[PDB]
Parts: structure tokens; sequence; C-alpha cells
């Protein structure tokens, strides 16, 4: 009795972004509780059609090729990670067909002339900056070092880094780049005497890095490693047959290093449009998973899927049309984009708007390893200029290192004997 | 008919177009001479020609449209822009196609665990790190500096030459990197004492890279430059914070390095024909088609891609849909096999990547003339004497 409406979707379940564990549940909720409303699509149905991109462009155009041309036409693609969401985003114009990301935080995919229907419910990474920043002002470094990794989200995190640095007095000494192998910059960022170092790479990545790091000895009381803070919990205790250096070793390579992240979830307790609130929400998350939500990948953008699917169902209804949809032709699809461009409600992860600027959250968790587990020591509001320190952090010998060693002009005195 | 999916930008309105309408009198020279002599017995060589605009867009929809619609393609040949090809190299694995380029000259994808079918009939710009050893060894230049700008391709560049040296006695005194403005960085190596500086770094940035150099008066008698070769013919003058007189006297004297189109012997190739006698005949085939560098090279890719299918059907079954596993393997282990001279010297692939010649060249006075040849696969380097020179009398020490 009702038109079924078809989604294409794409969950990396391994590889660099292991999100779809814990993001592929939650759109299957979402799917049943606007399914099961029938205020959203009195008349249609929303059917998933899914693929594990396993975070590769290899696979994820392999299964784009799949989505593309089969049997049930799609009105709507959604990419996982950044990679995928790129290669999507930007051949998604030749079909007309609308991106809508959940787990996507390129800087890069900001570019409306570049990439026009995309939408993403997951925050850009430039949020991170302005945080590394103030920490950065607030402890008294003035030069900094870099060793990113050569994919288009980390480049256009450290640009945006880099113009805002400089904005403030602080400037990046040393930058590093690699695509698969981090000896060399690890090498040449020890031969070069660097103390504040920003890592910009994947987890699966981090390992290997920090591997060459403790093998170059680059940590100890003189060194500070800004991290992400979406890595797992144990990523350094967890066996990889890739790196030599054993789980002791590289538990004490890496050791009180600051990581950042967004909050993602509503901390407040008031009711979402869904009738739920953040705490059910994630409850019903943790009765449906498998495992333990400590280790599912990707049980921090849930929420941001389930709002993806919500903002969806929406826009839909606010239109209401769909099975007369193909890949040819431009009305359906921008309005649709027009329906999407002014959407606005609360989801479970606040308050849910697909801005051009893709930064709708604020709060910004800071984090330290200290013992071989992360303690919060802050948060940061980037807009009203909030710090809320909690003065946890601990550091080898009480204050925190400083980069370059200033001279220091000691006078010589008359023997007093 | 043993179909294959050609990929190059033919479009007028694309910039990269000129690559593509200066090779296709190289491969109608080529496929036509191998129907004339009837190399595969039974049958013919179909190179269907899918125009892509170097959008990724509109790349991988031809790709995807050639899979669907186009017959059963047994390899990809082809691929100019960068992106594209990527995208493209990176998949191929799906579809079990092989692929073999002509102008992607970008170092990553000489990575065999991401691009496992991918093959290059150019030498990549991270193969002219040997040629620099040699450089370097015969003028006992044993400390070296860089200045690296900071993307993916000199990046990587970089991290090979930095393995490359490893074991010699060659060692990197200072190591730089600079994204947008090099002055703060060439202020850093000059007050180094760095004598030979191995630049990595774009066209608009050389520019940039040797005012600063001028103004920090790091040129002369004992200075020597290194910096990449593949720049377009006369890309100072088209700029246009130093008047160009200085420009001009910062820059003479720096040694480019980049590949060599065209091979300077006499023996006779695989077609039957000598270098010389080729590019006479592409000369006068082509009428006012522009001439591009990479029509020696597809000469020899479509001489590879016949070579290889004809010693792939010697071990043969023969159908493919894109399901046949085998087949994919069987033509892979049959590329790597492929070793004859062509017209751009021997084709040996070493993990899917040529081994050719990188050639030098030295800007004199206002323009750059050759100056030497380095032949990878015997891993010789001849030096031209009465052309490479210095503006002192013995070449600056370090
Ligand atoms: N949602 C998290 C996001 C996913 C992505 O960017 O593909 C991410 C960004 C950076 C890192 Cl290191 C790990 C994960």
């Amino acid at each position: 009795e009702r038109r079924a409406v078809y989604i294409g979707a794409l969950f990396p379940m391994s590889g660099g972004w292991p999100g779809g564990q814990a993001c592929q549940p939650a759109v299957e909720m979402a799917l049943e509780d606007v399914n099961s409303r029938r205020d959203i699509l009195p008349d249609y149905e929303l059917k998933l059609i899914h693929h594990d991109s396993k975070c590769d462009p290899g696979q994820a155009t392999k299964y784009l090729y799949e989505l593309l041309y089969n049997d049930p036409i799609k009105i709507i693609l959604m990419p996982g990670c950044s990679s995928v969401s790129t290669l999507v985003a930007e051949a998604a114009r030749m079909w007309n067909l609308i991106v809508l990301s959940y787990g996507s935080s390129s800087p890069a995919l900001s570019n409306r002339q570049r990439f026009p229907t995309f939408f993403r419910t997951h925050p850009s990474a430039t949020l991170h900056n302005p945080t590394r920043v103030k920490l950065f002002e607030k402890w008294g470094w003035k030069k900094i070092a870099t060793i990113q990794q050569t994919t288009e989200v980390f480049t256009s995190t450290l640009d945006d880094l880099e113009e805002r640095v400089k904005e403030a007095g602080i400037e990046i000494t040393f930058r590093q780049s690699f695509f698969s192998d981090p000896a060399v910059p690890v090498k040449n960022l020890k031969r070069q005497d660097a103390r504040i170092i920003v890592g910009l790479f994947y987890e699966t990545e981090a390992r290997k890095v920090f591997c060459e790091v403790y093998k170059e000895r680059l940590f100890g009381k003189k060194y500070v490693w800004f991290l992400i803070g979406w890595y797992a919990d144990n990523w350094f205790k967890i066996y990889d047959p890739s790196i030599n250096c054993t789980v002791d070793e590289m538990t004490e390579a890496v050791e009180g290093h600051i990581t950042t992240e967004i909050v993602m979830l509503n901390p407040a307790n008031t009711r979402s449009i869904s009738n739920m609130t953040s705490q059910e929400f994630v409850e019903k998350l943790t009765k449906r998973l498998k495992r333990h939500p400590e280790e599912t990948g990707g049980f921090q953008e849930a929420p941001l899927a389930y709002d993806a699917i919500w903002a969806l169902a929406l826009a839909l209804n606010k239109t209401s049309r769909l099975e007369d949809f193909n890949y040819n032709n431009q009305t359906i699809t921008d309005q649709i984009y027009r329906a999407m461009n002014s959407s606005s409600f609360e989801g479970v992860s606040g308050h849910v708007v697909f801005d051009a600027s893709g930064s709708r959250m604020a709060w910004t968790l800071i984090e330290q390893l200290q013992g071989g587990s992360y303690k919060k020591i802050g948060y940061y509001d980037s807009t009203k200029d909030d710090l809320s320190w909690s003065k946890t952090d601990k550091w080898i010998g009480g204050s925190p290192p400083a980069d370059q060693t200033l001279v220091i002009k000691t006078f010589r005195f008359l023997s007093q004997k | 008919p043993l179909s294959i999916m050609g990929l190059m930008p033919l479009t007028k309105e694309v910039a990269k177009g000129s690559i593509g309408r200066g090779v296709l009198p190289a491969v109608e020279l080529a496929i036509e001479q191998i129907r004339n002599e009837s190399l595969l017995r039974p049958y013919f060589l179909d190179l269907r020609l899918y125009d892509t605009e170097c959008d990724n867009a509109k790349g991988l929809k031809a790709f995807y449209d050639a899979i669907k619609y186009g017959p059963n393609h047994l390899m990809v040949f082809g691929g100019v822009c960068p992106s594209v090809t990527s995208i493209i190299a990176e998949s191929l694995q799906g579809w079990n196609l092989v692929q073999l380029s002509f102008a992607a000259t970008t170092p990553v994808l000489a990575d065999k665990k991401k691009y496992p079918y991918f093959f290059r009939t150019v030498p990549s710009d991270n193969a002219v790190n040997p040629a620099i050893l040699k450089l370097l060894k015969h003028y006992q230049w044993k400390r070296v500096g860089t200045l690296t700008q900071d993307v993916q391709r000199f990046s990587e560049v970089r991290n090979d030459l930095t393995g490359v040296l490893y074991g010699e006695d060659i060692e990197i005194s200072d190591t730089e990197s600079f994204s947008n403005d090099p002055c703060t960085s060439v202020k850093k190596l000059k007050g180094n004492d760095v004598r030979i500086i191995l630049g990595q770094f774009d066209q608009n940035m050389a520019a940039k890279v040797f005012c600063c150099a001028y103004e920090e008066n790091m040129y002369g008698s004992k200075y020597q430059w290194i910096i990449p070769g593949w720049y377009e013919p006369s890309w100072w003058e088209q700029v246009h914070r130093c008047l160009r007189k200085n420009l001009l006297a910062a820059m003479e004297g720096y040694i480019g390095v980049d590949f060599e189109p065209l091979s300077s012997k006499q023996i006779k190739t695989i077609s039957g024909k000598t270098p010389q006698q080729y590019e006479r005949e592409y000369n006068n085939k082509r009428s006012g088609v522009g001439p591009s560098k990479f029509h020696g090279y597809a000469y020899d890719g479509i001489w590879v891609i016949a070579k290889t299918l004809q010693r792939a059907m010697e071990t043969l079954i023969q159908d493919f849909n894109y399901t046949d596993h085998t087949l994919g393997r069987i033509i892979l282990n049959a590329m790597n096999e492929t070793n004859f001279f062509g017209v751009t010297g021997q084709v040996v692939f070493r993990n899917g990547e040529r081994m050719g010649t990188i050639k030098f060249t030295q800007f004199q006075d206002s323009r750059e003339v050759k100056v030497g040849e380095y032949n990878a696969v015997a891993d010789t380097l001849e030096i031209i004497n009465d052309t490479i020179r210095f503006q002192g009398s013995e070449p600056p020490k370090d």
C-alpha cells in the first residue's frame, strides 16, 4: 500500500575509521522510528540498501557502480568516511543525486562550487583548530611542528590550522608528510629538534607513527603530542602485526599527549523530535549492539546518523513526486535540495542545521593520557571564548615543557670568600 | 576482437586535451602497423576511446558507461590527469582490469599495495633520485640541503630521496619545507652553509624561491641548485617582486632533471625502425596538431599491450566478463615480462615502474640546454661535455 522509496548507503566496517559498526544500527533504529510514525510519510516508506565500503575509494567505487546501475532507483546516497564522501559527492552531480553524510569531517567538503548537492550532519574538522590555538596561547608556545598524512581531510585541517595559528602570532616551523610510511618524517622531526608536535592521521597509522617515535626516542619530558581524540580508548594496546614495537614499549612511547574532540551528544535532558532523550537513545543503542560500547567503533557518531535519517525524512515530508525521480531531470533533486537547505529541528545531537560552514556544535572536550588511560582536563567553547579548565593535567616536573629553551643572561659575581 | 578501454582527454575545451590530441597520431601509427604486420594472427586490436575531460565526475561517468555499455574490455590504456588516473587505478582490481598509463607521472601511483594493477611506461618523477645520486657522485658533492614544498608529490619525492641516499655517504646537512612563502626557509638554508640544494617545489613557487635566493645572495660561483625540469618552457618571463634581470641572475646555472622523450641510438627497435625514422613519420603524419611529449611513450605502450596480449594468449578460457580473476592474473604476469627495445629505449618494468632514461638540463644564459643523460637500466650517467659549465672555474664545492 505504501510506495517504497530507496536510499543508498556505504557503511565502513573496517579500515581507517570503522564507524559503520555503530552507525548502521543507529540508521536501522531511525528508519524504524520514522516508518512507524504516520505523521512523517503517510504514503511512502524509507528503505535502505547498504554496502561495506571498508573506507577505501576502490571498493567504494565498485559499490557506487553497483548502486547507481542496478534495480531500485535511489533518491539519496549516504557515504561514510571522508574519502568515500568526497568521491561520491564530486561524482554525484552527473546523476543528479543528493549526498548526505553522517561521519564526514573534511573541511574541503564545504566548497559549494565543487560539491554542490552535499549535506552532512558531522561537524567540520576546523573546530579542533581554535581549541589547539587556545591551548598554545595558554601554555605560551610559539613554534610548533606537524606530521600529517596526505589525505585531503588532514591536509585541509592543517591548512585551516595554519591560517588560524598565523593569526595569533604562532608559527609552524616544520611540516612533514607521508603517504604510507612515517619513519622518514619521524626521524626528520627528531633530527630537526621539534618540541610541540601536531599529528593528523588515522589510528591504524598512529600505531606505526608511534612505533617509529619509540624507535627514535622522540618522547619524554621535552615533547608534547597533540593527537585527535576520536581513536579508540585502547588503540595503543591493540595487537597489530604490522608494527614491531611491543605493547609495553608503545604504552610508554605515548604518555601525556593531548587530544581534542567534539561532544556530538546533547548534554541536556530535554526531549527531541523523536520523543527520546540522549540517555534513552544511548541505552537503546547499547541494547541493540553486539559488543560493548567502548569497543564498538563509531559509537560517538551514531546520533549524527540518527539525525541524518530524521532530517532526510523531514525534508521528504516537506515535499511529500518521489517515484517520478530518475537520474536525468533536475526538478525533483533541486526541490529536495531547497527542502534540506532550510531544515531546522531539535535532534538527539542538538539543533540540527545544515549550514555552509559545517560548524553547528560548540563544545570541545580536551583530554590527556595519564598512566594508560584518558582523563578529561577541560572544555572549550570557541564562539563565546569559554575555557572550563578543570586543573587536572599532569606533567613530568609539575609544569608543562617548553620548546626552544631560552637563553639565560647569567651574571658572574665576585667570589664572596 | 580484443577490446581495449582508452581513457584520455580528447575534448578541445580542456587544456590537457593537447596531450591526447598530440598522442593520437602515435597510437594510430602503432595500431596500423600492428594490423599490417599482423602480430595478433587471428585477432585484431580494437582500441575504444572514451573521452574524460579530467573531471573526476565525467571521468568516473565515462569509466562506468564503458564498463556497462561497451564491450568486454581486457585492459585500460591511458589516463593523463592525476585525479582521474588515481580514481581509476585504485579501483581497477574490482573489475580485474589492468591499466597501462603513459602520462601519469605522480610518484604516489608507485605504491603496489594500493595500486596493484597499475603500470607505467613513463618514468615517475621520483625516479630522478638515482640520477641525482649519480650526479652528486660525479662531482664529489657529499653534503646537500633540501627545500621542499609541502604537498603530496614533493613530500613523496623527498621521502624517496632520503632512502636512495641511505647506504651511500651523502649526508643531508639541512632539511627544509615550506607551504606558501619560501622566504623564511631560504634564510635557514643560508644560515647553515648549504652549498648544493635539491629543490622539490612547483613552478609558481620556483620564481619565489629564486627571488628569495637573490635577496639572500644564495647564488653565484659557490652555490648550486638542482630543481625539477618538467616546468613548461619559458616559465620565468611568464611570471609578472624582483625585476626580471635579478631573477635571471639568480637562476643562471640550475640543473633541471626530467625524463627524456625519445632515444638517441640507432639500433633497430621492435617495430623494425629507428627512433629518428619514427619521429620523422610522426611529424609528417600529424599535420597541425601540437606535438606532445608522450608520443614515444604511447607508441611503446601500444606495443607493450600487443606483446603482452600475444604472450598471454600463448599460455592459453579466453572470455572475460570482469569476473575472471585468472585472466587478470595471467595478464599481470605477462605484463611483468615485458622486455624489448622500444622507440624510447628499452622497456623494462620494476614493480610496475618503467626503467627509462632521465636527462639533465642546465639553464644557461637565457635557455635550457641538454647536459647529459642517465640510463637507469644500466645505471650509468654520462655528462655531455662542452655543454655543462659553471660560473667559477671548478664545480662549486660544499
Ligand atoms: N567521525 C570521525 C572522523 C571520520 C572521518 O573523517 O572519516 C575522523 C576524523 C579523523 C580521525 Cl583521525 C578519525 C575519525
